[PDB]
């Protein structure tokens, strides 16, 4: 299947060419939603933590593909660990704030505590990479305090995805990654 | 749409559970990547 | 394969092209938003071409040899007056690079218009194809044409602090002349706003 | 009385993946109107297929150049979204966050040289089981496609899935010293007077390519 | 047996805003009839639309008295519900329980002087990006209205909502040097002997005015 | 758009006077009954804590909210923290009855007993002002006792309100007030 | 009417729940901002 | 107020053998295709049945 390569239409040659026959696909793994809605782990600070989806490791499953794409919308769970009262406060609100109970706050409750959170930003969708390495303030989901935060987890809900971006693979010193899989 | 193995409703309102979108007034991709040409571009032979 | 383009008053032509590329999108989404009221206005004189040099791209560039140009650039016409008279604008890019050896140089170029760009990494430049582009090959075309929308967290920006699109010239492969090719070729690009709207003015100097 | 139940052992612990909702605190946001941006995209496969990206070779550059001597092979690797040449590509981006995959990856191959150089090129597909080919004739033999430069100076081909299993694994173990998807590669016929001029090539995901099981590998 | 049931982590914790009712203790009491009593209001924007209030000037009064001089520019201030202008309203009142509002800000002018007096003003909008007009030759190019005095002593001149994002915040972070709403600027074109007389500025919401997300911010 | 002032009457100029072009508002977070809807902090008296809206303090929001109105009715919904037994009495019942564990009493369960509570006010509708500094006694929905108090909550639901009053805000003394905002 | 996000019946009786209101026998502040005056008092030119 | 309910003494321990399902942790996975292959037993009896063995 020969064509002009300049043309940057995509073509996809088939099997059928020498004789094959092209199978069934199943995609739903790599649905933007359902692969993107989970919990990954952030590492917090003892009081105050903005919410905020770039904080997750770049590394991550849910990190990484997070940032393949410039502009992004999604509900937002999260799941904390934290001694106190957790306190949550919506998006541009004075810092002076969190210190209120009339603010929604969840009293502890062991093991854990988890929250669902709207979109509170007022920008329409948010973005992964600003041209203005700082990102606006505007861009976060709140924050929350409490006595101390033990752990702090992000789960995406609704998730959609616009513009991708460079998604990036270790790199080998020999022909191949050899890793260690999981063998009896 | 998501991760969700519920199948009954949700006992919280939809407006609660999550924001409600508005309108005013894969879609791009699905539909460049469904106008992918498999054909052969030159005559067949054999 | 002829094509011509025309803008405003201003047209280009090009007897060796290889069609358009429309990015993400093939016609503008809404233009009037709750934000402004409907105090937004389209300027159609603004839509016009405009020409700027790029580099000059000669056998020593080795791969990865990449020159960002930020969107919108300091423009002397009607379209300059415009960011320094509104203080919110929109428009979409169509964008035309140009770069003339002879049939017989050698060496590939990738111009793609790439959506906030802040430091792209040497490897992300492997995938730099995810985003609108064509690929000038001196061996076919001289010209990359490619028309993207207007893109942004805001309905309206405001490019004193904001640049939306960067233009984005790559060497995949280095030029070689074989003795029967034009030494080096420099690299033009023609370029013009479209779907322009404005609103606030501002108050003036004096 | 009132309803009488039972709080059983071993459910309601907290589950980072669960398929639940929060309770709602704080209600009755309404949000600024967004419809119809421009490029969305819903699912992260489909911005793969239509968007091809650059492979990595020798020299770190996602090309290779026309060689003069006895070796005709031009480049040689495993077939695996692991491989260092596969590493910067989008496509082989995705894989690291999803354990197992099937279906067809799509090659570009896209000729840079000046319009007085002709060559003629040999993409082949080496399955498992037997050490890959080192000449184009020993080659012939595999499923394989033969272009050359002309007018369109682009051209795809598709490499088959084609394994035991109905799925394959997208990481490569450590304990597997020989590739189990086998190997493709790239070879040159001849050309005329094509001496230093680069093909550039690009990989992209085919129709029946699926991709399943997600997983957070770190990296 | 009976209904098995799972108690899951990380739910049932208390939350301040949470939309669920208590259980009740103590039943069946009748309410004293208070239907149609006078002067009921069920929402606080609309007491805010029906009701203006006075913004608040130098020396603590609630107007600007016309002044003959070089200098035309009547008063000046930043557009945004935590201006110290505002800061007396009834509609700068609601604005610090909400982080974010949209819609049109509605300006109401009074002319308090005699009937021998005669003036004629001019309000305009800034918008962000550049310094305030000083002058009112030099604002006469932003959006503007102008009225001057008569049989009618009340002008009413609607303020757009005019931003980049589709709602804006109602405090004003510290680290904003410069306002991001813009400024509007009231002159003073020109006075028939109307030294030291009286202009009541009010202030209301609009049509279209919409406030969101609670906060308590202290204050 | 010129009328005559001393009228009173409301007058709402609009965009299109100058050539723009009015937008679509949504107001439900300004709602009454909604934006008044949610937990507000009280400190609480160790033994005796009678319940009153008045205890709020005015900076908070649901404090401030609620005395621009001068007569308002609501339920209400405590959420309380509290050693051994919380006894609830009804309005303009004796203090003598918070020791009996027939009127409501909620035996201590942790974390906290959050309550739902009627209008038990004789009055048609109580208020924020009263002119007659203090408030009549009649205006409370009861009381509460326990061993020790730690904490109290107030929400109101059904929220009604009249004849508004003044809502003041932080007066700056440079020419905006400026506060740090929640930024990554 | 409130916060309530509950989109299945309360458990409990209306008559429980809440405090059961009577009759006898925004409104009005709502009704003032609807009359508001949007037009030119003078005549129009251009 | 919100619906009441009684937690039972006695319920809710773990079984080893009880007749419940896990809550699902992840999901939208789909098996490869193992339609009609040969040789599926449904029974341990039937095997049982059809295959005499040895004393």
């Amino acid at each position: 299947t020969t064509s002009t390569g300049e043309s940057a239409d995509p073509v996809t040659a088939t099997v059928e060419n020498y004789g094959g026959e092209t199978q069934v696909q199943r995609r739903h793994h790599t649905d933007v939603s359902f692969i993107l809605d989970r919990f990954v782990k952030v590492t917090p600070k003892d009081s105050i933590n903005v919410l905020d989806l770039m904080q997750t490791p770049s590394h991550t499953l849910v990190g990484a593909l997070l940032r393949t794409a410039t502009y992004y919308f999604a509900d937002l769970e999260v799941a904390v660990k934290h001694k106190g009262d957790l306190t949550w406060v919506p998006n541009g609100a004075p810092v002076a704030a969190l210190d209120n109970t009339t603010n929604p706050t969840a009293y502890h409750k062991a093991p854990l505590t988890r929250l669902a959170l709207p979109y509170t930003a007022p920008h329409r969708v948010l973005a992964t990479v600003y041209n203005g390495r700082p990102l606006p303030t505007s861009f976060n989901y709140g924050a929350i305090k409490a006595t101390r935060v033990t752990e702090l987890l992000y789960r995406m809900k609704r998730a959609e995805t616009y513009c991708p971006r460079p998604l990036l693979a270790v790199h080998p010193s020999a022909a191949r990654h050899k890793q260690k899989i999981v063998a009896p | 749409s998501g991760n969700t193995g519920s199948i009954i409703n949700n006992y919280y309102m939809q407006q609660y559970q999550n924001s409600m979108d508005t309108q005013l007034g894969n879609d791009w991709f699905s539909k460049l990547a469904s106008s992918a040409f498999s054909g052969l571009f030159g005559a067949l032979l054999a | 394969r002829i094509l011509t383009t025309r803008n405003g008053h201003t047209t280009s032509t090009t007897q060796s092209s290889v069609g358009i590329t429309h990015g993400y999108a093939t016609a503008e989404d809404f233009v009037n938003g709750p934000n402004t009221s409907g105090l937004e206005t389209r300027v159609v004189q603004a839509e016009r071409f405009f020409k700027t040099h790029l580099f000059d791209w000669v056998t020593s560039d080795p791969f990865g040899r990449y020159y960002l140009l930020e969107l919108p650039t300091d423009h002397k016409g009607v379209y300059g007056s415009l960011t320094d008279s509104y203080a919110y604008m929109r428009n979409g890019w169509d964008v035309e690079v140009t770069a003339v050896g002879n049939q017989f140089n050698g060496g590939c170029l990738l111009v793609a218009m790439v959506p906030e760009l802040c430091s792209i990494e040497q490897r992300e430049l492997f995938q730099l194809t995810l985003f609108p582009h064509q690929f000038i090959n001196p061996r076919t075309n001289m010209t990359a044409h490619i028309k993207v929308p207007f893109v942004g967290v805001n309905r309206y920006d405001q490019y004193k602090v904001h640049k939306p699109w960067t233009l984005v010239v790559m060497v995949v492969a280095p030029l070689t002349v074989n003795t029967e090719g034009a030494p080096q070729i420099k690299v033009y690009a023609n370029i013009a706003p479209t779907n322009v709207h404005v609103a606030g003015e501002f108050p003036s100097k004096e | 009385g009132i309803f009488p139940v039972a709080c059983s052992d071993g459910y309601g612990g907290l589950v980072t993946t669960d398929p639940k909702t929060a309770d709602p605190v704080y209600g009755k946001v309404f949000n600024p109107p967004r419809n119809m941006l421009p490029g969305r995209f819903t699912n992260l496969l489909d911005v793969a297929e239509a968007c091809p990206t650059f492979l990595h070779f020798d020299g770190d550059v996602p090309y290779v150049t026309t060689k003069t001597d006895s070796d005709r092979v031009l480049a040689q690797f495993d077939l695996s979204l692991a491989a260092k040449h596969m590493s910067n590509t989008f496509l082989a981006g995705l894989a690291q966050y999803y354990t197992q995959y099937s279906g067809t990856v799509n090659l570009h191959f896209m000729f840079t040289g000046p319009t007085d150089a002709k060559a003629r090129y040999m993409i082949a597909y080496a399955p498992p089981g037997m050490e890959p080919p080192k000449t184009p004739e020993a080659a012939a033999h595999c499923i394989h496609a033969e272009w050359d430069t002309g007018l369109n100076s682009k051209f795809t081909f598709s490499i088959p899935y084609l394994s035991a299993a109905d799925y394959a694994y997208t990481a490569s173990d450590a304990a597997e010293t020989t590739n189990v998807q086998g190997w493709v590669c790239l070879f040159q016929i001849t050309h005329g007077k094509a001496e230093g001029d680069a093909l550039v090539v690009l990989a992209s995901a085919g129709k029946d390519f699926e991709l399943r099981l997600p997983v957070d590998a770190r990296q």
